[PDB]
C-alpha cells in the first residue's frame, strides 16, 4: 500500500529471518515501520427476532445433521427475507424453513425438502406455499437445481447391506445417468427415481430388500 | 504408481481430480495421504 | 488547597466522565471473521 | 529399529553378527554368553548391541501400507 | 525343580496384573458407569409430566450405548485410530427406549438416540477391546497403549483420578484459640451439605449450620432430637466419671435457664430462628415448623422417622469435641489416607451426566409444552421426533465438559476445573504415567504445611517416589504397582447381617453405652455396642474372606477411641496381602505350582482363602511382616513383595534402596520425559510435538517392576559404555562430556516431529479457501520462496524444506464476511493468500501429508515436519539414576581413556556428583552393567532384592576384570598409564526434552505489544527478556545510573513525549489542548510506560501534573 520514502518502489517486504520482522523495500532498502506493533490475546425489536432467529434456527438445523456452518448462511438470507417484510404475517415455522432450504440447495447438498417438513404438523404444501412464494419476493432463479447423484448417497448410508453397495452406488448412478438421457427423468419426484435406481441396481448386485425398506 | 496419492486401507494408487471428492474412489473410507514425490533429494550422510 | 487550580471540592463527585483514549483500550486484533473482541472499557463506558 | 552397523565405542561391525546370532540361537539352541563368544565379539562394547537392542522393525511393520 | 517358599510369591503380582489389568482404576469404574448408571439416573426420572392436557405421559425404559439389540458389539462404528486423525471424537451413540402419549389406543415405543457419549479407548464397548494383535493391525493401532484414555475434538485427553476429602464422615480438629471445630460433611443425590460444629465460647457451645440462622446450644438440639431425659445427656456424652463430669454440665446448664420439653416448645426455639421457606409452603409454621430440619438439616445420613439414630448419632459427635477440650491431641488430623477418599472418571463422568440430561428433560418438557399451547385440531403429533432438534446438550455439551474442564453443576452448584489433560506422549513411561496420577484439589490456601508432607501410613498403598514440582493449587501422587480402589458396595445386607451376629439394635441398648465395650459403627453411624468385640471382629473377618460381602466392607478395632468399624463406603484405596494363620502362611507353596500351571491365576485365592484386600485402616490394627524369614504366630498377613510399593514410574530405577529418596523423586520427576520409541503405531500416527530415538536399546539391568509394565519393548534410552573420570575440565558440577566419531555412529540421534493443522473452511458468501499455488516465474521453476511444493499447490512428502519457505499454500477469500447477496456475476475470485510459513532455526523434512474431511464436511489438510537432532552440546542428559546434566565439550575419539581391549568409554562423567549426592546405586548399576554383558545375561535388579552383589566379582575375576569395577586406562593425551584406577561399565543414560536447538532465544529489536509497547514474551512469539523489581533492584546496588536509563529507558521504550511546562499535562506535536497554545510545550522523552500510565491515571479522575525545570543553570 505505501511507498519507500527514498527509493519511491512499492514492494515491500517483511523480513522474518532475525526476529526484527521489519518491513523493508527490495528496492533502495530503507525500512518502512520498524518495531512491528502487534496486538495480542441493546433495546432492539430486531435484536430478540433475530437472534431468536438464530436460536430456532440453529433448532432444526443440527437435527438434520446439517453443516453448522450453512445456518449462517441461510440466517442471512433470514436477514435478508425480514428486509422486505416478507416474514411479517406467516407461520414462523415455514418461514424459516424455505430459509434454511434454499440454503442447503444453493450448495447442492442432500436433503429433500419431503425430508425436511416431517419435523412437523405441517403437510409438505405450506412449506411448497411458502418456499415457492419468497422465490418471486427476493429475486433468485438459477441456483437451486437438484439432481439424483446426492440422494443416492444419503440414502446408501441408512440401506445397510454392507460394502458392496459402493460398488452398488458406482453401479446405480451410471444407471440413473443414462435413465435421465433416457428422457424418463424429468416430471418426477427425484427421490422416487432415486429409489428406484438404488432398487435396480441393489437387485442386480442379487441382494433382496422390500419395497417398504427402500422408501423407509 | 506415478500419480497422486494413497488411501489409508485401501493403499491404492488414487489421482484427484480438482475440487472433485474427498473420498477415495474404491473404498468408502475416506483420509487419504500423499504419495511420495518421484522427485530427487539429496542427504549427506554423517 | 484552593487557589482554585481545581476550585474547591465539588470535582470529586463526577459529573463529565473521562473518556480514555483507544490506545489505552486498543480493540483486540480484528482477526479472520468480523467480530473482534471488545477490550474491557470499551463496553463498560459504552453501556455508561 | 535395526542393529546398529557400528557399535558406540569399537567401530567394529555389528550390522552382520545379529542375524546370525539369532539365527545362530534358535536353531542350535545354546546359551547367549557362549554365543555370542564363538561369534566373535570379545570385547563387550561391541557385544552390548547384539545382546541389547530390542529390534522394533517388525513390530513397525504390521503397520505397512498394503496389509 | 521345587520352587522357593522365599521369592515364589513373586509369581503373584503378574497374575494379578495379568487377568486383572494394570490400569483397571478408570476402565472398571467407567464399564460400571455404562453398564449401571444409567439405568439408575433414568430410574431416577423417568418420567416427565408438563402441567396441561392431564393425559401425557414420557416413560423411560431402558438405556443402551450401541447396542440397539443387534449384535453384542455395535455392527458398525468408527476406528479409534483414525478417528484421531480426523479432529473427531471418538463415540457411541446411546440408545433409549420411550412410551408414549399421543392418540387414542397408542402408549407405543421405539429404539431412539439421544445423542453420543465419548467412551473411553479399551473400555467395554470399545472396537479395540478385546482384539488380538491382528485387528490390532486392521485397525492401524497400537497393542501396548494401556488405554483407560478419552478422545474428543482429535485431541487426546485423559480424566484425571480426583482425590477427595471424606464425605459424611466425622472429623475433630482443634487449633490456637477457636475451640475445637468438629466437622461432618454429608452428601448423597441431592443436596451436599457441610455442617459445622464448634464451641462459640468458654465451655458455651453451638451447632453453626447456615440452613440455620446463628446457632443453638447443643443441650436444646439434642433435647429436639428426642432425647427428653436431660441429665441422661450427660450420662451419654460424657461418660461415666473421668474428668468429662464437669466440662460439659457447664454447657447444660444454660439450657435449664430458658425452656425445656421438645413435645412442643423445644423444638419450637429451632424453627423459630431458622430461616424462612421462601413464601409458599410457609404454612409449616408450627411447633412442627422445624420438625423438618431435626431430621433433614444437613444430615441425610440418618434421617427417617423417629429421632433416637439421629439424636445419638449427634449425640456420639458432641463427645469426641469434649474429648479434646479435656486435652488436644487424642483428635484427627486431616492427613492418613484413611481419611481421604479418592474417585475415579465412574462416578464424575455421571455426575456430569445426571445434570446435562436432567436439563435436557426440563427443556424438553417446555419444547412440548409449544406444541400443547395452542389446540389445532386435536392436538397429538407424535410429539416424539423433536428428541432430535431438542438434544446435544446432552452430547456437544458433554464434549464441551470432557475436553475444557469445566464442569458446571447446576443441581451442587458447585463448579471444579483443570480436571483432565493431554495425555503427554514423551514416553511409554509417560503413557501411563499421566494415567494413574492421584490430583488432589481443594488445599484452602498454601499456607498450612499440613496437606503436604508424605505420611507414613502411605507405606506401599501409593507411589513414595515421586511428588513434583507442579504442586501449585494441588498435590500430585501416583498409585503404587498393587491397589484396587474399591467401589460402592451395598449397604441393607451388612446392616442386617450385623445383627444376626448379635448386635443389639440401639433402641434397645441401655442408654448407657460408652461404658461398655466400644460400639459398632457403620459408616461412621452407631449401630450396637455388641458384647464381646474381640470374637466379633475375628468372626466377621472370617466371613468376609470366604463366604459373603467380599473385597472392600473392611473391619478394624480400636482402644483408645472405643469403637469398632465396619466401612463399606466406595471410593477408596485397598491393597493385596497374604493372611497367615498361625506361624505359616495360607500359600502352603504346592498352591503356586498349581497356580503357575494356569488352571488358578488370580481372584481365586478369595474363594480359597489366602489372600484379600486391607484397608489403611484395617491394616493399621493389623499386623504385618515383610519376609516369611521372619514370622512370629503374633502376625496376620506378610506383604506379597515389598517392592509394590515403588510407583510404575518408580520402579525403573535399579536398586533404588541404595540412594536417598530425593533421587528417586527427580527420577520419578525425570523419566517420563526420557525421549523413547512411544508405541508401535509410531510412525502412523500424527501428533503435535513428538519426539523419538533412533537407536533404543534395553536398559542392562532391568526389574522385576520392568518387565511387567512391558518397559523393555519399548525402550526409551541408549546404552552407554562410560568411564567415571575427571577429564578436559569441562566437567565440574553434573556436566558430562560426549565423544565424536560415537555420537557420530548413531549414538544418542534424536528425530523430532510436529504437526501443523489447517483446516479449510467455507464461507456464508460460499466461497472455498482455496489451496492453489506454484508461480513459477522465468522459464520453468518456481521462485525459491516457493519451490518446495510440486503442482498441487500443497506440500508434498520427502523434500527438504529451510526456513522462509511455506510447505502449505494457503489463500482465504478477500469478501468473506461481507454480506450474501442474490447478485453476482463474474468475481468472486479474488483471493487473499496469506500461506503458513516454515519458521525455524534448522532444516528439516515433509515426511507425510493428509488431506481429509472433518467430521462436519470441512476439508481438512494436516502435515507433520520432521527433523533428526545429533546430540548437540548442550543437551540435558540423565543416569535413570538422578543425574541431571549437560553434556561439556565434545572431545574426538583419539582423546580420552581406552585400555587393553580397545574401548573408547563413550560418555564419560564427573565422579564428584556421587558423594555430595550420596547416591551409591548407580555405582552399583555399572558393577551388575558389566557382570551382565560377560555372562550374557540381562542381569536383575530391584527394590530390596536384585541380583546379590558379592557373586557380581566371582563372575568377572575369572573373565579378568577386577573383582571391583576399577580398571586401568591410559590417557589419549599423553598416553601413559592413568596414575590413578578408573571404574566403568555398561549404564544406561536417557536423553531428555529440553533439546538446545528449541531453547536458545534472542532478539534485537522485534515486535511490541499494542498495549505497553514494550516487547512481548517468551519464545515462539518473538524475543525478548525480564528485568524483575527482584533483579532491577542489583544494579542500583552497583549504583549505576547510566546502565539503567540505558536499560529501562531507551533500549525498551524510548519515547518523546510533548508537554506543556504550564498547567503540566501531555500533547500531541504543538498542542497543549488543554489550554490552547502551541507556545509552552517543551519536547522530552520518557517511558512509554510512564505515559501510558498517565493516560491511565489522567482518564481515571486524577491529574499527575508535572512541573518542570531545566537542567543547567540550577
Ligand atoms: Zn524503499
Ligand atoms: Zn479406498
Ligand atoms: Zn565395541
Ligand atoms: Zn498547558
Amino acid at each position: 500500500m505505501p511507498v519507500c520514502k527514498n527509493c519511491h518502489g512499492t514492494e515491500f517486504e517483511r523480513d522474518l529471518s532475525n526476529a526484527n520482522n521489519d518491513l523493508v523495500c527490495k528496492a533502495c532498502g530503507v525500512v518502512s515501520e520498524d518495531n512491528p506493533i502487534v496486538s495480542e490475546v441493546a433495546l432492539e425489536s430486531r435484536e430478540a427476532t433475530l437472534n431468536n432467529a438464530r436460536r430456532k434456527l440453529r433448532a432444526v438445523s443440527y437435527a438434520l445433521h446439517i453443516p453448522e456452518y450453512i445456518t449462517d448462511a441461510a440466517f442471512q438470507w433470514y436477514k435478508l427475507a425480514l428486509a422486505n417484510n416478507f416474514v411479517q404475517g406467516r407461520r414462523s415455522q415455514n418461514v424459516i424453513a424455505s430459509c434454511l432450504y434454499v440454503a442447503c440447495r444453493k450448495e447442492k447438498t442432500h436433503h429433500m425438502l419431503i425430508d425436511f417438513s416431517s419435523r412437523l404438523q405441517v403437510s409438505v404444501y405450506s412449506i411448497g406455499a411458502t418456499f415457492l412464494k419468497m422465490v418471486k419476493k427476493l429475486h433468485i432463479t438459477e441456483l437451486p437445481l437438484a439432481d439424483p447423484s446426492l440422494f443416492i448417497q444419503h440414502f446408501a448410508e441408512k440401506l445397510d447391506l454392507a460394502d458392496k453397495k459402493i460398488k452398488v452406488v458406482k453401479d446405480a448412478v451410471k444407471l440413473a445417468q443414462r435413465m435421465s438421457k433416457d428422457w424418463m427423468f424429468e416430471g418426477r419426484r427425484p427421490a422416487g427415481i432415486a429409489g428406484a435406481c438404488i432398487l435396480l441396481a441393489c437387485r442386480m448386485n442379487n441382494l433382496r430388500r422390500t419395497h417398504t425398506e427402500i422408501v423407509a | 504408481a506415478t500419480l497422486k496419492y494413497i488411501c489409508a486401507e485401501c493403499s491404492s494408487k488414487l489421482s484427484l481430480s480438482r475440487t472433485d471428492a474427498v473420498r477415495c474412489k474404491d473404498c468408502g473410507h475416506r483420509i487419504l495421504l500423499k504419495a511420495r514425490t518421484k522427485r530427487l533429494v539429496q542427504f549427506e550422510a554423517r | 488547597d484552593a487557589t482554585v487550580p481545581s476550585g474547591r471540592p465539588e470535582t470529586y463527585i463526577w459529573r463529565y466522565l473521562p473518556a480514555p483514549p483507544v490506545c489505552i483500550r486498543p480493540s483486540v486484533m480484528m482477526q479472520d471473521s468480523p467480530a473482534s473482541n471488545e477490550d474491557d472499557l470499551t463496553v463498560k463506558l459504552t453501556e455508561i | 529399529m535395526i542393529v546398529p552397523v557400528r557399535c558406540f565405542s569399537c567401530g567394529k561391525v555389528v550390522g552382520d553378527k545379529w542375524e546370525s546370532y539369532l539365527n545362530l540361537l534358535q536353531e542350535d539352541e545354546l546359551d547367549e554368553g557362549t554365543a555370542l563368544s564363538r561369534l566373535g565379539l570379545k570385547r563387550y562394547c561391541c557385544r552390548r548391541m547384539i545382546l541389547t537392542h530390542v529390534d522394533l522393525i517388525e513390530k513397525f511393520l504390521r503397520y505397512n501400507p498394503l496389509e | 525343580d521345587e520352587i522357593n517358599t522365599a521369592q515364589d510369591k513373586w509369581h503373584l503380582l503378574p497374575a494379578f496384573l495379568k487377568v486383572k489389568g494394570l490400569v483397571k482404576q478408570h476402565l472398571d469404574s467407567f464399564n460400571y458407569f455404562v453398564d449401571t448408571d444409567l439405568k439408575k439416573i433414568i430410574k431416577a426420572n423417568q418420567l416427565i409430566l408438563s402441567d396441561v392436557d392431564p393425559e401425557f405421559y414420557l416413560k423411560y425404559v431402558d438405556i443402551r450405548v450401541g447396542k440397539k439389540s443387534s449384535s453384542s458389539t455395535k455392527d458398525y462404528l468408527t476406528p479409534p485410530h483414525e478417528c484421531r486423525l480426523r479432529d473427531m471424537t471418538y463415540s457411541a451413540p446411546i440408545y433409549v427406549d420411550i412410551e408414549y402419549t399421543r392418540g387414542r389406543n397408542i402408549i407405543m415405543h421405539k429404539d431412539v438416540e439421544i445423542g453420543r457419549m465419548p467412551i473411553m479407548l479399551r473400555s467395554n464397548k470399545c472396537i479395540l477391546y478385546d482384539a488380538d494383535e491382528s485387528k490390532m493391525a486392521k485397525l492401524n493401532e497400537c497393542p501396548l497403549d494401556p488405554g483407560g484414555y478419552f478422545i474428543v475434538n482429535g485431541t487426546e485427553k485423559v480424566i484425571l483420578v480426583q482425590e477427595q476429602l471424606s464425605k459424611n464422615r466425622i472429623i475433630v480438629e482443634a487449633d490456637e484459640k477457636k475451640g475445637i471445630v468438629q466437622a461432618s460433611v454429608t452428601s448423597s443425590t441431592h443436596e451436599r451439605k457441610s455442617k459445622t460444629y464448634v464451641i462459640t465460647k468458654n465451655g458455651k457451645i453451638y451447632l453453626k449450620h447456615n440452613s440455620i440462622a446463628e446457632e443453638i446450644p447443643i443441650a436444646i438440639v439434642l433435647k429436639a432430637c428426642g432425647i427428653l431425659s436431660d441429665l441422661e445427656i450427660m450420662q451419654l456424652v460424657c461418660g461415666n466419671d473421668s474428668s468429662y463430669q464437669d466440662i460439659f454440665a457447664v454447657n447444660l446448664e444454660e439450657s435449664s435457664k430458658l425452656d425445656i420439653y421438645t413435645q412442643q416448645q423445644a423444638l419450637e426455639y429451632i424453627g423459630a430462628k431458622v430461616k424462612t421457606m421462601r413464601r409458599q409452603k410457609l404454612t409449616i409454621l408450627q411447633e412442627g415448623i422445624e420438625a423438618i430440619a431435626t431430621t433433614v438439616i444437613a444430615h441425610l445420613t440418618v434421617e427417617a422417622l423417629d429421632f433416637r439414630e439421629k439424636a445419638l448419632y449427634i449425640a456420639m459427635m458432641t463427645r469426641r469435641v469434649v474429648m479434646a477440650m479435656y486435652n488436644p491431641k487424642m483428635i484427627d488430623d486431616r492427613d492418613y489416607v484413611g481419611n481421604k477418599r479418592l474417585e475415579l472418571a465412574g462416578q464424575l463422568i455421571s455426575l456430569l451426566f445426571e445434570d446435562l440430561f436432567k436439563k435436557f428433560n426440563n427443556d424438553f418438557k417446555l419444547s412440548i409444552d409449544k406444541v400443547l399451547k395452542k389446540p389445532n385440531r386435536a392436538m397429538e403429533y407424535d410429539a416424539l421426533l423433536s428428541i432430535n432438534v431438542h438434544s446435544n446438550n446432552i452430547t456437544s455439551g458433554l464434549n464441551r465438559a470432557i475436553s475444557t474442564g469445566n464442569w458446571s453443576l447446576k443441581r451442587f452448584k458447585m463448579e471444579r476445573a483443570g480436571v483432565t489433560h493431554v495425555l503427554s506422549r514423551l514416553s511409554y513411561i509417560s503413557a501411563l504415567g499421566m494415567m494413574t496420577r492421584i490430583s488432589s484439589q481443594f488445599e484452602k490456601s498454601r499456607k498450612v504445611s499440613g496437606p503436604r508432607a508424605l505420611q507414613p501410613s502411605q507405606f506401599g498403598m501409593l507411589c513414595t517416589a515421586d511428588t513434583p514440582e507442579g504442586e501449585a493449587c494441588g498435590l500430585v501422587k501416583n498409585l503404587a504397582l498393587m491397589t484396587h480402589i474399591t467401589t460402592d458396595d451395598e449397604e441393607e445386607p451388612i446392616k442386617k447381617l450385623c445383627y444376626v451376629l448379635g448386635v443389639e439394635d440401639i433402641t434397645l441398648i441401655d442408654s448407657a453405652s460408652l461404658h461398655l465395650n466400644y460400639g459398632v459403627y457403620l459408616n461412621g453411624t452407631l449401630i450396637g455396642s455388641i458384647r464381646f468385640p474381640t470374637k466379633f471382629v475375628t468372626q466377621f473377618r472370617h466371613l468376609r474372606r470366604t463366604g459373603k460381602v467380599s473385597e472392600f466392607i473392611s473391619i478394624y478395632s480400636n482402644s483408645h477411641q472405643m469403637a469398632v468399624h465396619i466401612a463399606t463406603d466406595g471410593g477408596r484405596i485397598c491393597r493385596p496381602l497374604i493372611i497367615v494363620s498361625d506361624g505359616q502362611s495360607r500359600v502352603k507353596d504346592i498352591h503356586l505350582r498349581k497356580l503357575l500351571d494356569g488352571e488358578l491365576d488370580f481372584d481365586d485365592f478369595l474363594k480359597l482363602g489366602l489372600v484379600e484386600y486391607l484397608d489403611v485402616n484395617e491394616e493399621n490394627d493389623s499386623y504385618i511382616a515383610l519376609y516369611e524369614k521372619d514370622i512370629v504366630p503374633s502376625m496376620t498377613h506378610l506383604e506379597i513383595e515389598p517392592f509394590t510399593i515403588l510407583g510404575a514410574v518408580a520402579g525403573l530405577i535399579p536398586y533404588p534402596h541404595h540412594n536417598q529418596s530425593p533421587r528417586n523423586t527427580y527420577q520419578c520427576a525425570m523419566g517420563k520425559q526420557a525421549i523413547g520409541a512411544i508405541a508401535y503405531n509410531q510412525f502412523k500416527r500424527i501428533d503435535t510435538l513428538l519426539y523419538l530415538m533412533t537407536y533404543p536399546q534395553q536398559p542392562m539391568v532391568k526389574t522385576k517392576t520392568i518387565e511387567l509394565i512391558d518397559y523393555d519393548k519399548l525402550p526409551a534410552g541408549q546404552n552407554a559404555t562410560v568411564a567415571v573420570m575427571s577429564y578436559s575440565g569441562y566437567d565440574i558440577e553434573d556436566a558430562l562430556v560426549l565423544n565424536k566419531s560415537s555420537i557420530d555412529r548413531g549414538f544418542g540421534r534424536c528425530e523430532t516431529r510436529r504437526k501443523t493443522t489447517t483446516v479449510l473452511k467455507r464461507y456464508a458468501n460460499h466461497t472455498q479457501d482455496i489451496i492453489g499455488g506454484m508461480r513459477v516465474d522465468e522459464n520453468g521453476d518456481p521462485i525459491w520462496q516457493h519451490q518446495s511444493l510440486g503442482p498441487d499447490g500443497l506440500g508434498e512428502v520427502g523434500m527438504k524444506v529451510q526456513s522462509g519457505q511455506i510447505y502449505i499454500n494457503k489463500s482465504v477469500p478477500t469478501n468473506s464476511a461481507d454480506a450474501p447477496n442474490p447478485n453476482n456475476v463474474n468475481v468472486q475470485t479474488q483471493y487473499r493468500e496469506a500461506p503458513v510459513i516454515y519458521r525455524g532455526p534448522e532444516p528439516s523434512h515433509i515426511d507425510q501429508v493428509m488431506m481429509s474431511v472433518s467430521d462436519n464436511d470441512q476439508a481438512l489438510i494436516k502435515v507433520l515436519l520432521r527433523q533428526n537432532r545429533r546430540p548437540e552440546l548442550g543437551d540435558k542428559f540423565s543416569s535413570r539414576h538422578g543425574q541431571k546434566g549437560v553434556c561439556g565439550i565434545i572431545v574426538k575419539q583419539e582423546d580420552m581413556p581406552f585400555n587393553d581391549q580397545g574401548i573408547v568409554p563413550d560418555i564419560i562423567m564427573n565422579p564428584h556428583g556421587f558423594p555430595s549426592r550420596m547416591t551409591v546405586g548407580k555405582m552399583i548399576e555399572l558393577i551388575s552393567g558389566k557382570a551382565g554383558v560377560l555372562n550374557g545375561t540381562l542381569e536383575y535388579g530391584t527394590c530390596f532384592g536384585g541380583s546379590k552383589l558379592e557373586d557380581m566379582s566371582k563372575i568377572l575375576v575369572d573373565q579378568g576384570f577386577n573383582y571391583s569395577g576399577k580398571d586401568m586406562l591410559y590417557s589419549g593425551i599423553t598416553g601413559e598409564c592413568l596414575q590413578a584406577y578408573i571404574f566403568f561399565g555398561p549404564i544406561y543414560y536417557q536423553k531428555l526434552k529440553h533439546m538446545v536447538l528449541d531453547k536458545m532465544h534472542a532478539r534485537a529489536r522485534g515486535p511490541r505489544a499494542v498495549l505497553t509497547r514494550q516487547p512481548t514474551e517468551g519464545r515462539s512469539r518473538d524475543g525478548g527478556l525480564r528485568l524483575g523489581e527482584m533483579e532491577r533492584d542489583c544494579v542500583i546496588a552497583y549504583g549505576a545510573s547510566q546502565l539503567l536509563l540505558e536499560r529501562l529507558m531507551i533500549s525498551s521504550d524510548a519515547f518523546e513525549v510533548d508537554v506543556c511546562d504550564k498547567c503540566g499535562l501531555m500533547g500531541y506535536s504543538g498542542w497543549c489542548t488543554t489550554c490552547k497554545s502551541a507556545e509552552n510545550i517543551i519536547k522530552m522523552t520518557i517511558p512509554y510506560a510512564a505515559k501510558l500510565l498517565f493516560q491511565e491515571l489522567l482518564s481515571m479522575n486524577i491529574a499527575p501534573r508535572l512541573r518542570l525545570e531545566d537542567i543547567f543553570q540550577q
